[PDB]
RNA sequence: GAAAUGAGAACAGUGUAAAUCUCUUAGCGAGGAACAAUUGGAGGGCAAGUCAUGGUGCCAGCAGCCGCGGUAAUUCCAGCUCCAAUAGCGUAUAUUAAAGUUGUUGCAGUUAAAAAGCUCGUAGUUGAACUUCUGUUCAGGUUCAUUUCGAUUCGUCGUGUGAAACUGGACAUACGUUUGCAAACUAAAAUCGGCGUUCGACUUAGGGAGUAAACAUUUUACUGUGAAAAAAUUAGAGUGUUCCAGGCAGGUUUUAGCCCGAAUACAUUAGCAUGGAAUAAUGGAAUAGGACUAAGUCCAUUUUAUUGGUUCUUGGAUUUGGUAAUGAUUAAUAGGGACAGUUGGGGGCAUUAGUAUUUAAUAGUCAGAGGUGAAAUUCUUGGAUUUAUUAAGGACUAACUAAUGCGAAAGCAUUUGCCAAAGAUGUUUUCAUUAAUCAAGAACGAAAGUUAGGGGAUCAAAGACGAUCAGAUACCGUCGUAGUCUUAACUAUAAACUAUACCGACUCGGGAUCGGCUGGAAUAAAUGUCCAGUCGGCACCGUAUGAGAAAUCAAAGUCUUUGGGUUCUGGGGGAAG
């Protein structure tokens, strides 16, 4: 079945950039997939985006600007003591320069380096670069 | 799709957006809680009298005109249909099979079916057993289906 | 949604900048407008457009606007639709008389 | 997915696969194996052993010669072990019955690419090590 | 290039019942008036089975797979 | 050509329990076989000979693997000259890395090794979406920006804006309540002064804020500190002659005393204290009952000296009445059922044909039939082959029958009639996580084959014969037993093939199909035709700045930009399934 729609919605979207895609449809949405998305859009990935109100689940709409190279899961979502980091920052990311590896916090989620700041992380969610 | 490794498809049914009740319509919830229940006594399916409510006195979705879900409403007023459709249904086949294979015991491709329904059958038990919504010492062999046969 | 479009272009382009906010990358790419796409050193189904302006008389001015196509968005026939869509954005395509 | 499982829950699955599948190495099967302790030497490196004979053996192949060879009786193992006389005149000082030191050559399995079923080197004689004996200003009995 | 958004309405009207945005069904419902009694009885676009027509007795629809064949000349109007 | 100098060897001194040695140091101590470099190589990998060098002649031997060697060897023996590491350098064996060649990160699985023949299914693993969002203002830093300000220098601070977000407050139907403390301000009342009021100081009430204890279903998980011996690893100070490393040491110019040190970090797994808002699991009110509140009643009970009896505080049990918007998220282009016409060579019982092959009757002739490249055993006037009619029998379903249909797969095509079943489509029907895949554990599974009965027409393993060949118990030909058909048992494999696991989401173009549906047009009013949609099903065409070793792949794609869920499998070849 249907499984971590964040990754369902996640890849749809790459499939977007890396097509050329103009704008794109994610079917099956959550809160979760909302956060990532206002977070990607917040760092400058994604442009302006709807939420059509599917009475059910609601179905969203990014317009896409050009910048995304890459925006994945991770699987099972490992948890990460603040000390896992650069394990993950070096394996992750392209580089240490575009560090954007979404975690999950108790303080909520953050950017892989939010995370830093706020000095706690947990469990990984996804990246984006 | 169920048991299909291979088959699978979409029937339809997709409950249009505005969720209030029909304009066209007036009946206090309890109009229809009348219908229902007198409908239900008379010995329906929950799943059939929402289809009388449909084709018949054109109530689109009892359940977005009561605010109230059929089996809810039935089982309030005490008219509840004992052994639920789903568990109900599958049986009367499932036994249905058997009489078939029968006189026909050489069938084979019967015998096969029979496994996947009797399967099923097993598989709606643990569900409804878990939800208190049976009691745990149910068990479907033979004699819980010629049981209802009586 | 005009939104993020306009966003993207909004500041200029310049790379890998250091502490000493020098420019280093020994040069500054031409960037595929309709798509946003690094058009190669060595791309060779790219193409850049010169389109010219007109002035209000049906006669032609010394002024041309540039569109550049990245290769792969020339290579799905997008061009014709691409182009006719970047005029829209820099007003002209639609030509009245 | 891949075959294998991505859970959280699933590492004991992933743990017992690893064990398992892992049986398909030769160099884990093999000192897994206590294979290294069944072999002549019973593991050692190297072992001391009584000349049964010098014996010679034809190259294989492409290759066409008469190689020196001794059969040697192994101590306290008590096994007839296939030896090759290294270097030119080598069999020349290993007399018959002496004390022999053997080693084996690349790896303890297969023999030089020229060598049929032969498995070891022979080092000393008389506890005197062949190289010694074969430079003049070295030794000699 | 299309909105995804502001999709115009033919589109929609074609693409199949769960692809439509705000993804509506066809059916429908009819006050049906029979061809003697007059009386006025609704039904939907859908009636899995045959229907009387209260009043009398008299037919009113055939069911099959989607559509409702009406009986004879019959009033319908759609309520909505 | 003279200076230099430890090895060396030494009266002294240091050191020592003594002795040896080191260290300081006088007399003595270096010029070519000396006072001294080895070890292992010089085709490739693997740094270094293009010597026209001598010996050897597939011999002796080399060679880690390629390979050297059979008279002109670049790998043997040896000379010479070179290279490498160098007081060291070869070798053997186990082991680490190279090994993304055991792979959680990070492999492979059409053809190279590798998807099970196929379905069911408890363990296991994996699971859709909703529940204070949000706004305003204040404040502390933080950053970053700066058509900018004050300071300092060899690079920082302060100030202002904007901005973001953090935080923390507050307030907004909005993360708490009590306590005690502190308290910060305000509304009244008192007292005091001047002239009831203008005002001021001082009291009660009031919550923030400010701490500590009690509460927010239970864990996971994360923060943080308590605990995690020393030595070791990292690491600060520190010229042990550098260094290993010890933990000492620094200044006599305050010297019967001075200065300074023996720091720090990591320590995952399980336990403890504790801050927490995410994901995840778990839970609360649905038979009813719950919640809050008042009273009544009953049981139990602390302090009242103690024992009773009342009362009463405090717990618990009920009944009642009051209060509260009384209490059950949507309905997953998830899944299960109901229902509706319909579709199919899906299946099981019946039934029913049709030619043909044999074989038989009834007639009919006439000498050859049959078979091969040629012929030959074969058959035949006690009539063959042949023609007509008809019958018996066992199997088989032609032509229509095609990249078309159904079935989990194996497999399934004469008619008709029953028996239970299935997809897809159609749904403003219910049910509402019921689900994906799966060790165990089961259902199937052409042939061939097996047991005990049937049946026995055709073809036919073994066999018997002809021919062919140098040979033919083989490829052709004549016959023929088992089987092939069936009932009931048993057997489970097959290039059981798309050699490509199932569920799910995405992404190129295009028509034509099979099934269902919805609009429309012509005829006509047809279980038809066409146009246009569209779900679902075989399949094809074109193409990819996507994949590959390539053949090729619309998936064999969305994998170094390496991670949706799950099952099975492989790890050089042969011996070997
Ligand atoms: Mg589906
Ligand atoms: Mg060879
Ligand atoms: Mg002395
Ligand atoms: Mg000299
Ligand atoms: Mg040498
Ligand atoms: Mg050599
Ligand atoms: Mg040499
Ligand atoms: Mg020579
Ligand atoms: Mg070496
Ligand atoms: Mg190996
Ligand atoms: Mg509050
Ligand atoms: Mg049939
Ligand atoms: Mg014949
Ligand atoms: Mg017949
Ligand atoms: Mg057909
Ligand atoms: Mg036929
Ligand atoms: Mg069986
Ligand atoms: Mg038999
Ligand atoms: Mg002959
Ligand atoms: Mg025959
Ligand atoms: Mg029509
Ligand atoms: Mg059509
Ligand atoms: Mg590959
Ligand atoms: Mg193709
Ligand atoms: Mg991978
Ligand atoms: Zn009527």
């Amino acid at each position: 079945v249907k499984v971590n729609i964040l990754a369902e919605c996640l890849k749809d979207l790459v499939n977007a950039e890396k097509m050329g895609k103009k704008q794109v449809l994610l079917r099956p949405v959550s809160k979760v997939v909302l956060k990532f998305l206002r977070i990607m859009q917040k760092n400058g990935y994604i442009g302006e985006f709807e939420v059509i109100d599917d009475h059910r689940s609601k179905k969203v709409v990014v317009e896409l600007i050009g910048r995304i190279n890459k925006c994945g899961v991770i699987s099972p979502r490992y948890d990460v003591p603040l000390a896992d980091f650069e394990k993950w920052t070096n394996n992750i990311l392209p580089s240490r320069q575009f560090g954007n590896v979404v975690l999950t916090t108790t303080y909520g989620i953050l950017t892989h380096e939010e995370c830093r700041k706020r000095h706690t992380g947990g469990k990984i969610l996804g990246f984006f670069y | 799709m169920q048991m299909k490794g291979k088959g699978k498809g979409i029937s339809g049914s997709a409950l249009p957006f505005k969720r209030r009740s029909p304009k066209w319509l007036h009946m206090t919830p309890s109009t229809v809680v009348d219908l229902s229940v007198k409908l239900a006594k008379k010995g329906l399916t929950p799943s059939q009298i929402g289809v009388i409510l449909r084709d018949q006195h054109g109530i689109p979705q009892v359940r977005f005109l009561t605010g109230q879900k059929i089996l809810r409403i039935l089982k309030k007023n005490g008219c509840a249909p004992q052994l639920p459709e789903d568990l109900y249904f599958l049986i009367k086949k499932a036994l249905s099979i058997r009489k078939h294979l029968e006189k026909n015991r050489k069938d084979k491709d019967s015998k096969y079916r029979l496994i996947l329904v009797e399967s099923r059958i097993h598989r709606l038990s643990r569900y409804y057993k878990l939800n208190q919504k049976l009691p745990p010492k149910w068990k479907y062999n033979a004699q819980t289906a010629s049981a209802l046969v009586q | 949604m005009n939104s993020g479009r306009a966003n993207q272009r909004s500041k200029p382009m310049t790379g890998l900048i250091n502490d000493k906010k020098e420019k280093i990358d020994a040069y500054l790419p031409r960037k595929c407008d309709w798509s946003n796409k690094l058009i190669f050193s060595n791309d060779q189904s790219s193409v850049q457009i010169a389109i010219a302006e007109v002035g209000e008389n049906g006669q032609a001015t010394g002024s041309k606007t540039n569109v550049v196509l990245c290769g792969s968005v020339r290579s799905k026939g997008e061009a014709h639709i691409a182009l006719e869509n970047i005029l829209r954005e820099r007003g002209l395509y639609p030509i009245q008389e | 997915g891949v075959g294998k499982p991505r859970g959280i829950r699933a590492g004991r699955k992933l743990a017992r696969h690893r064990k398992d599948q892992r049986w398909a190495d030769n160099d884990f099967n093999k000192r897994l194996l206590g294979s290294r302790w069944r072999n002549p030497f019973m593991g050692a490196s190297h072992a001391k052993g009584l000349v049964t004979e010098k014996i010679g053996i034809e190259s294989k192949q492409p290759n066409s010669a008469v190689r020196k060879c001794v059969r040697v009786l192994l101590r306290k193992n008590s096994k007839k072990i296939a030896a090759f006389v290294p270097m030119d005149g080598c069999l020349n000082f290993l007399a018959e019955n002496d004390e022999v030191l053997v080693a084996g050559l690349g790896r303890q399995g297969h023999a030089v690419g020229d060598i049929p079923g032969v498995r070891f080197k022979v080092v000393c004689v008389k506890g005197i090590s062949l190289l010694a004996l074969f430079k003049g200003k070295k030794e000699k009995r | 290039e299309r909105d995804l958004l502001n999709p115009i309405y033919e589109e929609e009207k074609q693409k199949n019942k769960f692809k439509r945005l705000i993804q509506a069904p066809n059916s429908y419902f009819m006050d049906v008036k029979c061809a003697q009694c007059q009386n006025i009885q609704m039904i939907f676009s859908n009636a899995q089975s045959t229907i009387i027509c209260e009043k009398c007795s008299a037919i009113l629809c055939k069911p099959t797979g989607g559509k409702v064949q009406i009986q004879a000349g019959c009033a319908f109007k759609i309520k909505n």
